[PDB]
């Protein structure tokens, strides 16, 4: 018990503003070589591995600088080659990414990588967008780019090899910003094309390269969606939407993990303290700006009416707060409104002489 | 359903006072008066009311059998502390459909009646008394 | 208590409900409870509107 | 029965329909046409069949 | 655990100790032990079957590794017995109960 | 939408002084006094203001259950110290649709009540006060 | 926690005058006045206080049982020499918890009242006073 009087003064780094929620701005990149194979990270420019070859390192070098600003984190991996690319999207399931894009790809891979996309996005519940060069895909993890012949340093780029610039283009942008109409310095040539066109083009999905006014820019940052539904709105078409979109799915999905499952008794104070903590966190992002300041937190009726009725009790007499704080067992219902805010895209004007 | 012996009879009453069964009980009723404020709503002609608390109040008459009501304040009033009791009436009336049971608590009474008695004339007391909480056990 | 009490022979056709209630039973002592125990947050549903 | 916990976040716009138990406003026009013979419902002007 | 290799039976007194260390008003679906730092891969439909199955198995989550849910071993329901009676906390809350009266 | 169970009761007020809960509370008041200026602009007849300042000013009200106050400033008065506090006061009304809870912060009191009593009357303590500032939570 | 009876009662108090007991009391009251100047700092909107001092205020009510009052001040005041007093009030409920006592000193009064009466009313005396100093004994 009792042990000799001993002091001690220590020293430590100080704790500032708190941990980020979610990582993001990583860009997943895989590619065929024939040696250094696996995950390979690359931070900056400099430490890239002298054993690759020059026309790998120069896609390599197109994902490196991003539109506004370089991506935090590029993860490359490298398979042997003459195998199916199951394996390695088995691989990379382990590792968080926020894009993904293969410079090398034939149909069958890039209906392979849609099926992957899809089936992850859906089942799993894990938020991922893909990068593709020709196809029809309508689910917003994927994003369709289709401009043949790019011509960047004094080089001839087809359209996959162009995906490697445009996915490292999309990751560069911050939240607030969005790709729309934003010069590239580096492409200096694209084979002529209509405006009509680009228009029955920007109309079907597919994102296309413009002249419009002065240096070359992205025409427009609309996803792969072309069928509406009727639970799918019109605004789900655009990229920043959707990101960030995901980064709220995933920021309450961590938070609910580390602070309030399995620690809680399912009572109704709980779920008002719950219910407080999402609004806190709401609140932070109104104060960033990504969305509107009047997003509320309520209860779900209509989920706990129907499932306290496929239980069986009888809802008849019981007033509105009774059916609120009815107990429901482990399960717990929410709902919530935002809106989302959008960076300006259209402008008109009236002058009067 | 409605019949005429189904209505409670106050002879099958009991009352229960700090525990100990009391058996010369004449009448107990108990009652709570809500505190209600008159409310005007500009274009609406009919008044509202708003309710703020509740008072209750209640009394209890027995016959002059013994010196039980001395025995339990008498001494403590003079001093100057009040005592708190509980009352628990049962209604039992076999006809009706069974019985309802009612404790009432945080009982404190308002006056002592030393002595009141008239030649030919039987002796009975009568304690009015104020309460606060209730239970409710075995409603019907 | 119904159940033990027509075992041991008496007739309750003429008995009235409360009556059995508060009827002899010996040694044996019949009641019953009504609880429901909390339970920990263990899923989660959410839906926001756009 | 029982499974693993799941903490699923599913997120859709709102559509208000506002609408009571009768329709109002719907024509139906029979045409006389070579193709595409059958109901073809219409909402607005570019869902037009070629 | 610790430069060490476990059979399924050398990890119950760990079972046991964290069983008992939670309190009454707590569960233990979700709970990470630090030590553990390594597990053969199952594929998330194999654990839903398992879980299914009456078991109680470690699962692989993002983060630390922990417990996927907390049943007991009880598999068919009659109708006196319930869903209720899978759950730990129930059951233990029930004992408490059983006892204290 | 009017309706005359909205209208907020104050019994169902609590108040926080000093992080301490006082449950012998009967009344709460805070007030904000602006300070202005007569303006008379040449050309119009109308009167103008123009807004300088404002002073806030208070009062609790409580039962004399205990000497709360004394401990509070008493000692500190007479050596020359003026402590500041932060009352809290919440006003949950369950008829009405929210609960306000406003923070009051800087408070300085008037006096200090050493003994006040009269033969058959119950005592009670007042004690105004001025504050310098406050902060919303939760507004409806 | 909060209880009814817990309320002190003004008839259990009790009043020392000059070390004698005053049986034939009424009411006492003893009171501190802060003094507070107006400090307006620039760049604030709120104003501010600043705390200088305090005085003393309070008064005696008494029945007119015997001439207390008329013996200890009314042959000094003529001479020219103002005596000073010391009072003591406890307040000693048997339903609260403690009883406090509280030592006034430095006493001056304001007035004295030679003669003062009604028909067919009963005599009272009161008395103001100012003092200076106070003391704490076994406050709750």
């Amino acid at each position: 018990a009792i042990g000799l009087p001993s002091i001690n003064i220590s020293f430590k780094e100080l704790a500032t503003t708190v941990k980020e929620r979610s990582a993001r701005g990583i860009i997943a990149m895989v590619l065929k070589d024939a040696k250094a194979l696996g995950l390979n990270e690359i931070h900056e420019k400099e430490d890239i591995p002298v054993d690759l070859s020059a026309e790998n390192k120069e896609y390599i070098n197109l994902a490196l600088m991003g539109n506004v600003n370089t991506p935090n984190k590029l993860l490359v991996y490298v398979i042997e080659g003459e195998a199916d690319i199951q394996t390695a999207l088995d691989f990379l399931e382990t590792k968080e990414f926020n894009y993904l894009c293969m410079p090398k790809a034939v149909e069958a891979d890039k209906t392979a990588i849609k099926n992957w996309i899809i089936k992850l996005r859906d089942i799993d519940k894990v938020k991922v967008k893909a990068v593709l060069g020709k196809v029809v895909g309508n689910h917003e993890g994927i994003i369709n780019f289709t401009t043949e012949d790019v011509l960047v340093g004094e080089k001839k780029y087809s359209v996959d090899e162009f995906t490697s610039r445009v996915a490292g283009l999309i990751a560069g942008t911050p939240l607030s910003q969005s790709v729309t109409y934003t010069k590239l310095s580096d492409v200096v040539d694209i084979p002529k094309m209509t405006k009509v066109d680009a228009e029955s083009r920007v109309n079907k999905g597919e994102l296309i390269l413009i002249k419009e006014a002065g240096a070359i820019r992205i025409a427009r940052g609309v996803n792969s969606l072309t069928e509406l539904t009727a639970e799918k709105g019109e605004m789900f078409q655009k990229i920043k939407i959707v990101d960030t979109l995901d980064i709220i799915h995933s920021d309450i999905r961590k938070v609910i993990i580390d602070d309030y499952i399995g620690k809680v008794t399912n009572s109704y104070d709980n779920k008002c303290l719950l219910i407080v903590a999402i609004k806190s966190y709401l609140e932070e992002l109104e104060k960033s700006a990504l969305i509107e300041s009047d997003s509320t937190v309520e209860i779900d009726f209509e989920a706990q009416k129907s499932y306290l009725k496929s239980k069986g009790v009888d809802l008849s007499y019981m007033t509105l707060q009774e059916i609120k704080e009815a107990n429901t067992g482990s399960k717990v219902f929410l709902k919530a409104k935002i809106k989302v805010l959008d960076a300006m895209e259209d402008i008109d004007l009236s002058i009067e002489i | 359903n409605m019949e005429a012996r189904n209505v409670m009879s106050g002879t099958w009453g009991e009352l229960w006072l700090d525990g100990n069964k009391v058996a010369e009980v004449k009448k107990f009723q108990a009652k709570m008066e809500f505190t209600k404020e008159d409310i005007i709503i500009a274009g609406q002609m009919g008044t509202d009311t708003k309710y703020m608390g509740y008072k209750g109040k209640g009394s209890i008459t027995l016959y002059h059998v013994s010196s039980r009501m001395h025995k339990l304040i008498g001494e403590k009033i003079k001093r100057g502390s009040e005592p708190r009791f509980v009352a628990i009436s049962k209604l039992n009336d076999p006809d009706s459909y069974g019985a309802e049971r009612i404790a009432v608590k945080n009982i404190a009474f308002d006056d002592l009646t030393l002595a009141d008695w008239e030649v030919g004339v039987k002796g009975e007391i009568e304690a009015p008394f104020t309460f606060t909480e209730y239970d409710f056990l075995d409603i019907i």
